[PDB]
């Protein structure tokens, strides 16, 4: 759902607050293909440290449900760049499925990510998904057999976002090579990319886009609401320019 | 995987194939002739069990209402039913070839209860702690490297529990190939639920015994405190299908409900996905789990067990509260009278069964479930007191 | 009365009497059916009788040598062997008609005993203690007011433990018709020594059913730490018609023999009378009682039982001493090991029966007696750890 | 072994040091038919409040048991009043009974009682008691039985010593003064223990060939130690009523 050969930043929405995440990716839209937006949770058991610290942050300072719509809602005034939300279920499942999905489409919400919602318990997601007109991102890991790989695939209707069990580790492009050879969906990666040689190195190997979260959320965790610089000259230097 | 509409196994894709290993693992060995030839050895020579059924005589009495019994898991080694887990896991973990074992506390009495069971297998035990839980527990941390762990301080975001719980999943994605992650209550994503209750169903079984043996007859009532739901459901289990046991689950009460202050999931939660399980949480407006409050450490957890929930729904078990108050008007009431001094989560039990008694004819059963001793809360009992 | 030329009844005149209703009450109600049968209802139910008996597995194949069971007193209620004698001195009051217990303490162990068995058979309970040892023992003394029991203070003289038994005794002359002295060890005056014994023999008629079922015979050698006198007794006394079974007591080395700062009383005491007995006393060149030092608070004590006296002139059993060193790389050898934390007192008899383990080839067997449980010990050994 | 109407000091040697005792015992022994002497004991079992600290104010100051009989020689060389050595058994035992009682004899003892050692257990020990010209003294209480008590009495070759179990004197001590005078063939004294003239002029009437005062003497030393002989006199002429 996105251009080939993008960088994709992943952001946790509300950290440190709604108008400064909105801040972030209009200043990160002229860099980027799609966006990831994170809505945070109390209880994040998947995310590595630098995400995890997000969530506590976004959530320390207030943050609410309604106000990720608004960031969405207030992003797609200015930018046409695909957004794919990413959620755990609980939030989904208190609002009821439908209710939700229909309030992000509203927002001008692309695709979404369920953090926590196995593929076998999706049968039910992935179809009201489909009717509300919200593309469907699974992701795997190294340990997915290619039995379930092909049956992720075939759930997802936006992108496979394939991540990393921890430079890049070997175990992390033997992912990235069976997912191109398998998928037929594009694939992302968010293997915790710090440096140029990494987003050129994964383009390489066939990854159609790289996801930058935890150096971008690394920056803002550091500078707050004065983040927007640092995270252009981070962009830039991902992105070689 | 589910108990009615409850359980499930809510968790992202790098932790679905070590659980899957898990679900393979425990099908093969959980009605093995030599598994538990083992484990059945261990639980006797080393655990002690059985534990005996005690009729508190000076206690029913006092109350002047129904016989209480305890069922004296207060006895086990290690002084709380937690070692009955701890080593049905423990076990299961070494015949599937692991050579090390990892879990996470907040109290420390699931860091000790999997470092002792580690210990006796002769397993490496790394067990992740909050920064603050390390401070708080002083004594507890010593415990645990007395036992050959070693504990691991994580020092990010809130420095509790729920920062542990992600070190330890974050080192089991990883390491699961020669790594058991042991959860400590009947909680978290399939199979843990079903795990830990038939690891803990040796309560009712003896207890079932040693009443028909006391009695001639079943009991009237079961209570049991509920904290995630191990000790209760080890004691209810047995009793399920005997349509004239009562089941009575009794949650932290804490301050009181019109409070906020307690953990009382079942009675004052909503029902959410979160720790890899559909089941009652405690949660804000926003749908995020609150903080929590009990004077009894082992109960103060925002969760509950699934099956626990099923059982609320189809109205099998009762579930009530006690107050912090209560709670510890029970604690020293036993031990002047029965010579027993119950850990703080079990006299939530106690304090409930004796309010039940009163209110029962004199030739009517009571089995309380006494889940442990309280050596531990005497630095607590003191301060409060 | 005695046991060759050790024991007796040296006391004055106004404890005759007390003592010799002690003494016709004991033959009465000690073969009685409904005495035996209450003593080991509670002994089952709320002691939890029986013990396991533990093979050490691994601290036997790391060790490379005999095997090496415990006697897992660890597991009874309350988590030492004291409970044995406790429960029977208080039920035998009871049966003397008698309404109330009192005793004396230094460590704080054997008043918790006391408190317990009384507020198990509803007597009133008052425990004298040296105003010092208060000071120290703030647990004890709270675990003792939990159990309903009172403690007084004695702030005459030392303040120890010696004084706090002067005023036991006076309180006993004037009282003892409605009072029973409990005695905690196989120590003092006639019939205290015989009694105690027998109500702990059942350590040895229970590890010697044991050790048959589980190795088809009895065992080479069995070794018991000993302060007074009161577990080793126990677990030796159905042993001793068996030529076989060797009886090792593990005395207090302290600090050295040779430094002065020990208690072993067999080893390095002369003969002489106190506390109502003719027995082994560490004295001075004057014959008055030495001061007396073990890292393990239950073991410092000058005296020692008077059969353990006659034992040892007859070579029916010998006796042996290890440091607080030993005692201390045993409590954390049996921690990581095994999964055990032994009370610093059983951790000596461990230690010595890791070193004959060395010097016994792998078909031999040895029976270490593990008195109790270390959660008492922790802030000890935390201190000099 | 004494004057009928007699007061007895109790007085325990080596508190505060062995000169002091020897002391206090030339300054009483004008007012005195009889005196006891008590050995320091690490545990004494029997003994109150009063006595107990005495004990343990003669062993801190470094008391050996050369310096009891040590005392009694040096009493000797002034006067021939009467002498009980009150002891636990521990120190006889150590010694050797026959060579303790030797010893004590040669130093000019004439009673003893072994205070923690029954009166079946003391069957060897007043045989040889006899054989070393010492008096053996035994003590009763109001639990004694007036089987036991005769029993004691027969045993007895100098005076049988009453006690009460722990103000005023009990109505259960007069009561074994009573018993005491109508079983036994001895002479009796009583450590009820005193500390007034009422009390002393009572006990004697109703029968106490001695009256023992050790707590009112004990005590002042325990106040003044070394400087307690003047206020220890004071106290014995109250109680003789002087």
């Amino acid at each position: 759902m996105f251009k080939d050969g993008s960088l994709i930043p992943y952001l946790t929405a509300g950290d440190p607050d709604k108008q400064s995440t909105l801040n972030f990716l209009l200043a990160l839209d002229e860099y980027a293909g799609a966006i990831e937006l994170g809505i945070p949770f109390s209880d994040p058991i998947a995310d590595g440290k630098t995400i995890q610290e997000s969530h506590y942050r976004a959530l320390k300072n207030g943050f609410k449900l309604r106000e990720a719509f608004w960031i969405v809602k207030e992003f797609r005034r200015h930018s046409s760049t695909p957004i794919v939300l990413m959620t755990y279920y609980n939030p989904i499942y208190r609002a009821g499925v439908r209710n939700f999905l229909a309030e992000a489409k509203a927002s001008g919400v692309d695709g979404i990510l369920v953090v926590d919602l196995p593929v076998f318990h999706a049968k039910e997601f992935t179809e009201i998904a489909r009717e509300e007109g919200i593309k469907t991102v699974f992701l795997a890991a190294p340990n997915t057999p290619d039995e379930r790989l092909k049956v992720i695939d075939d759930m997802t209707t936006g992108f496979v976002y394939l991540v990393s069990l921890y430079e890049i580790p070997k175990t992390a492009y033997d992912l990235l090579r069976r997912a191109k050879r398998i998928c037929r969906n594009k694939v992302a990666v968010g293997f915790g990319v710090s440096k140029r040689e990494h987003v050129v190195s994964l383009l390489k190997e066939g990854a159609n886009g790289v996801v930058v979260g935890s150096a971008l959320v690394k920056i803002i965790g550091e500078k707050g609401r004065e983040a927007t610089e640092f995270l252009k000259k981070k962009v830039e230097e991902l992105l070689g320019i | 995987m589910w108990f009615g509409e409850f359980g499930g196994q809510y968790v992202p894709e790098t932790l679905i194939e070590p659980l899957k290993e898990l679900e393979k693992a425990y099908k093969r060995f959980k009605d093995d002739e030599e598994f538990n030839r083992q484990l059945n050895y261990y639980l006797k020579t080393w655990a002690g069990r059985p534990t005996p059924l005690y009729y508190a005589k000076r206690l029913t009495e006092k109350i002047g209402g129904a016989k209480i019994y305890l069922k004296r898991e207060d006895l086990v080694h290690g002084g709380a039913h937690k070692t009955n887990n701890a080593i049905g896991q423990a076990l299961l973990a070494k015949f599937m070839g692991k050579t090390r074992l990892i879990a996470e506390t907040g109290a420390g009495q699931h860091g000790v209860a999997t470092a002792m069971a580690g210990a006796l297998l002769g397993m490496k035990v790394d067990i992740y702690m909050g920064a603050e839980d390390v401070e708080r527990q002083k004594m507890n941390v010593f415990r645990m490297k007395l036992l050959g762990a070693n504990v691991i301080p994580v020092n990010s975001g809130s420095r509790t529990l729920k920062d542990a719980i992600n070190e330890a999943l974050r080192d089991w994605v990883a390491t699961f190939e020669y790594t058991h992650y042991l959860i400590g209550s009947v909680v978290g994503p399939h199979p843990y639920p079903t795990i830990v209750r038939d690891f803990q169903s040796v309560i009712g079984r003896e207890a079932k015994a040693q009443i028909l043996e006391a009695e001639g007859q079943l009991p009237d009532v079961i209570v049991a405190c509920v904290g995630g739901g191990s000790n209760a459901m080890g004691i209810f289990y047995p009793f399920v299908n005997d349509k004239k046991v009562k089941l009575v689950g009794v949650e932290a009460g804490g301050k009181g409900l019109e409070s906020g202050k307690h953990s009382a999931s079942l009675n004052a939660g909503q029902v959410g996905v979160f720790h890899g399980m559909l089941s009652y949480f405690l949660q804000d407006e926003e749908g995020q789990i609150k903080p929590t409050h009990s004077i009894a450490p082992g109960l103060d957890y925002p969760g509950v067990g699934p099956e626990h929930a099923y059982l609320k729904k189809i109205q099998r078990a009762e579930y009530v509260t006690v107050t912090d108050e209560e709670a510890l008007k029970a604690f020293h009431e036993l031990s002047r009278t029965e010579g027993i001094i119950p850990a703080l989560e079990s006299a939530h039990a106690v304090a409930y069964a004796m309010k039940l008694a009163k209110e029962m004819s004199r030739d009517e059963i009571i089995i309380v479930n006494l889940s442990g001793r309280g050596d531990k809360d005497l630095d607590i009992v003191l301060k409060v007191s």
